[PDB]
């Protein structure tokens, strides 16, 4: 459950991501695929090689969904119902994999926005990504 | 465990870590991001705000002991269950720290490493470090096995 | 994220608890303390002896606190604010302990309400207790 | 795991009453219903689309008997769960890559199923003993991860 401070930390940090959201999404993927190879079984049809165009494009889609979640942080289950259907009903992703991706996203953000990634903001982003993960892995339809 | 290239990239990087800061930043971040871990440090003092935690000298002092413990596992990458057997008994038999928290701290340390080294903390480097912290988490949980 | 049907199941199931609120909460407690002894470290000021009048009474408020949560299911953050303060801010209960009490509540329900403990209801109650758990273990205030 | 003698007797007497043709299938069915991502490991089982589908699914029932039998072997080999599950540890860990939290989930679903079947006879001391067992079994299943 996000506090008031949490929600303004996330929106301001995500602001600072700017036009690099897609870059950061793709790097988080790559990091997750290299650090946690089991996660690759969810994309058997992806070219996963280093610098894969398919990974860069997917990264942009994840960034864009996260951006939408930031915009709708107070009504995530309505805003994310399409994605919840995809990940919870169809793919049936194990929630451990969301923790892995969320971790790799925090690593990516820490590496690129060191000034933003204070301890308070780290905490807020962790809770944000855990909230997103809960929506996407819950069948509430 | 670590491929030759993996082993060499991790030890190059570890050489540059600031041993007087990184330890304290990872524990402080553990106590900030996962606040229930504060319950294990009632003697450490003020933990009421993020800035309070990261300023705590007992937090910083304590964080250096973990950093050195991690540096031990690196020097004994093949024999970790034993390197931490004492640590394991302390945390498991005496403190009863739920071992999920071991995984949490290792992933915070990885964040801290990314925070300090920027682009130098490449995905291949992180992948090697994730092997390390998992091994430390697993060796530290050995008494639970 | 609780669905429509999950909310109906929880109300139907937990409703069938009734006057046994205190009894089931006490036994779930007893089950946690016996199966997971570390959970007792949060009750050193408690006589945990079998049949303790403290445990017994404690368990009644939890059933009632649960009942209150079922009553404000769609607004648990506000409705449980005070219990959040205690568990998250004051006590700093590690979230694993909530998974243990949750599991013991489910065990207690299955043992005392077999006809109602269908798989669907089982899943709904698991989610609801997970919902109550995250609200109680996070700082949003 | 170390069960006191009283616990072993209690555990063994309740287990002897278990319906070996259904409990395993109820436990697996509930795992697939309560934690739907586990269905991902059983696509070749056919209809898993509804709780009614899953519970009545013949392949989930048949496979539940095997799992139950695995727990039965463990109950007679408490002193060496590790070796007992040597074979299976490799299967789930190396070949199958099941996240070990799912081992804990199934054990706890099984405890729920035993409470479902036995009611007041599934007392807190009896649960405490079974929780030791399923943690013993889950640990040993996860050993090729240690
Ligand atoms: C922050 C967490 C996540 C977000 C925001 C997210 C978002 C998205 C989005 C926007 C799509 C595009 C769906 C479409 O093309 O219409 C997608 C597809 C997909 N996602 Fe996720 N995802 C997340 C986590 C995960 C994780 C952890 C996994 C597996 C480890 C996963 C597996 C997939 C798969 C397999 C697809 C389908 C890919 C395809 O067929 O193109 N997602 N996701
Ligand atoms: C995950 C890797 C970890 C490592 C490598 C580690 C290492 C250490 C070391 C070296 C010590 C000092 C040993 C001594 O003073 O004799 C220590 C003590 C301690 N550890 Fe950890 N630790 C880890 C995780 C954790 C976690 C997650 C917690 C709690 C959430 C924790 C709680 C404690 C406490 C409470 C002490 C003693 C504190 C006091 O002096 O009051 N440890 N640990
Ligand atoms: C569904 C889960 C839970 C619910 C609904 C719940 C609800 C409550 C309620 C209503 C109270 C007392 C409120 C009052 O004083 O009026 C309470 C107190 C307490 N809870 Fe919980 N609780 C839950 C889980 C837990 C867990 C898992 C723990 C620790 C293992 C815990 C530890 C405590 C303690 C230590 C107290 C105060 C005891 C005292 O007054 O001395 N709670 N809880
Ligand atoms: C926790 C205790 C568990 C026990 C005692 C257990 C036991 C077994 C046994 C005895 C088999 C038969 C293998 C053979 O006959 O050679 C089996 C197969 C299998 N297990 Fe488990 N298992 C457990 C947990 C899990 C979990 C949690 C999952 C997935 C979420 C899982 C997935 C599978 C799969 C996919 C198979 C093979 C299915 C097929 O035939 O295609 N197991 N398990
Ligand atoms: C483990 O499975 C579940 C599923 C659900 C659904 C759940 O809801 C927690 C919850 C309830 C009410 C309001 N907010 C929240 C919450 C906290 C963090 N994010 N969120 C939103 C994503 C809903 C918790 N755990």
């Amino acid at each position: 459950v996000l506090s008031p401070a949490d929600k303004t930390n996330v929106k301001a940090a995500w602001g600072k991501v700017g036009a690099h959201a897609g870059e950061y999404g793709a790097e988080a993927l790559e990091r997750m695929f290299l650090s946690f190879p089991t996660t690759k079984t969810y994309f058997p049809h992806f070219d996963l090689s280093h610098g894969s165009a398919q990974v860069k494009g997917h990264g942009k889609k994840v960034a864009d969904a996260l951006t939408n979640a930031v915009a709708h942080v107070d009504d995530m289950p309505n805003a994310l119902s399409a994605l919840s259907d995809l990940h919870a009903h169809k793919l049936r992703v194990d929630p451990v994999n969301f923790k892995l991706l969320s971790h790799c996203l925090l690593v990516t953000l820490a590496a690129h926005l060191p000034a933003e990634f204070t301890p308070a903001v780290h905490a807020s982003l962790d809770k944000f990504l855990a909230s997103v993960s809960t929506v996407l892995t819950s069948k509430y339809r | 465990h670590l491929t030759p290239v993996e082993k060499s990239a991790v030890t190059a990087l570890w050489g540059k870590v600031n041993v007087d800061e990184v330890g304290g930043e990872a524990l402080g971040r553990l106590l900030v991001v996962y606040p229930w871990t504060q319950r294990f440090f009632e003697s450490f003092g003020d933990l009421s705000t993020p800035d309070a935690v990261m300023g705590n000298p007992k937090v910083k002092a304590h964080g250096k002991k973990v950093l050195g413990a991690f540096s031990d596992g690196l020097a004994h990458l093949d024999n970790l269950k034993g390197t931490f057997a004492t640590l394991s008994e302390l945390h498991c038999d005496k403190l009863h720290v739920d071992p999920e928290n071991f995984r949490l701290l290792g992933n915070v340390l990885v964040c801290v490493l990314a925070h300090h080294f920027g682009k130098e903390f490449t995905p291949p480097v992180q992948a090697a470090y994730q092997k390390v912290v998992a091994g430390v988490a697993n060796a530290l949980a050995h008494k639970y096995h």
